[PDB]
């Protein structure tokens, strides 16, 4: 899923 | 302490900083005022459970889509547990708690996540010296994601370059993290005195009309 760097 | 930083942010935005004459960024830096916490990683799974992040200190924890949040510190073991009311709790995992096995479970499987997948933001970096905050709210825009802590920090990060901001109102400064990851902070008060850059200066109006969001919520 989205997620950071 | 939202309210407040508006007023900081205001402030500085008002005082025109990067219109200045000769801008001496530098002067206003204030090693002193540097975070103790600051959001290190963190995965959207609000989808169906809800959104977990890691602060840098290693400590780990979620905000659940009902409301709740839990902690687990970095020993691995010790919890807290955030009813919406705001109630909170301090437990054990080891102490075994049914009711909560399953959100442990939850964080344990976010903490895995971003364990092997994400890097850690602001490595470089040791915070100053200080109990744990937990995540009051956050959203997302078309450009950046917007994180508020409950020890009243603010912290936006960018997703075209990578810039971060991390506000404090207590402290009333700013730590300004640029695409080369070099890492700054600066006190409100002399950003507006000795003035910034161009890009610094666009950012903190942007955290203006982010702050204005988290008020009007």
């Amino acid at each position: 899923p989205p997620h950071s760097t | 302490h939202l309210s407040d930083m508006l007023q900081q942010l205001h402030s500085v935005n008002a005082s025109k900083p990067s219109e200045r004459g000769l801008v001496r960024q530098e002067e206003a830096e204030d090693p002193a005022c540097i975070p103790i916490f600051w959001v290190s990683k963190w995965v959207d799974y609000s989808d169906k459970y809800g959104l977990g992040y890691q602060l840098c200190d290693n400590s780990v924890g979620v905000l659940f889509n009902d409301s709740t949040r839990l902690i687990l510190y970095n020993d691995g073991d010790s919890l807290q547990y955030i009813e919406r009311d705001g109630t909170e709790s301090y437990l054990t995992v080891s102490s075994h708690p049914n009711s909560l096995m399953k959100k442990i479970t939850l964080l344990k499987y976010f903490r895995n996540y971003m364990s092997e997948h994400l890097l850690k933001a602001g490595a470089n970096i040791t915070p100053r010296e200080g109990r744990l905050p937990y995540l009051r709210t956050w959203f997302r825009t078309r450009s950046a994601i917007i994180l508020h802590l409950s020890n009243g920090s603010v912290q936006i990060n960018f997703f075209q370059d990578h810039t971060k901001l991390i506000l404090c109102p207590l402290m009333a400064a700013v730590t300004y993290i640029d695409e080369k990851r070099d890492f700054r902070t600066y006190r409100l008060s002399l950003l507006e005195e000795y003035g910034c850059c161009k890009e610094l200066a666009s950012r903190l109006r942007y955290a203006r009309t982010m702050v204005d969001k988290l008020l009007s919520s």
